């Protein structure tokens, strides 16, 4: 069985942490433990991020 | 249109056989060059379309 979540303001970590007796290993990916690579960015993803907006840049 | 090494281009025609460096900008009076009509306008269009260009699920 696979489920992806993306949850904004997360708040279902609860509703599937049960007692680790029951062995349902969980993947609690937050921001501290998220590992994304900025180099696997495209061309506007990577503009987004690094050339920003709110100016006429030169 | 003045290439890098101080050549003119007669014919606006070399473009497509492959692609060109021009010398940079100045204002002096005995070396003065202009940027084009169209210099660096087409900058996200060039990006959008390279990306276009190199995926090749298409």
């Amino acid at each position: 069985s696979h489920i992806i979540i993306f949850d904004i303001h997360s708040e279902y970590k609860s509703a599937f942490e049960i007692d680790k007796n029951e062995d349902f290993n969980l993947n609690y990916l937050d921001v501290e433990k998220l590992k994304l690579p900025y180099w696997l960015m495209n061309s506007e993803e990577l503009e987004t991020l690094f050339i920003e907006s709110n100016e006429q840049n030169s | 249109p003045k290439l890098s090494n101080g050549e003119l281009v007669e014919n606006r025609q070399i473009y497509f056989n492959e692609k060109l460096e021009f010398t940079s900008s100045n204002t002096s009076k005995a070396t003065k060059a202009s940027n084009g009509p169209f210099n660096g306008e087409f900058n996200r269009f060039l990006s959008r379309f390279e990306t276009k260009l190199t995926d090749k699920r298409l």
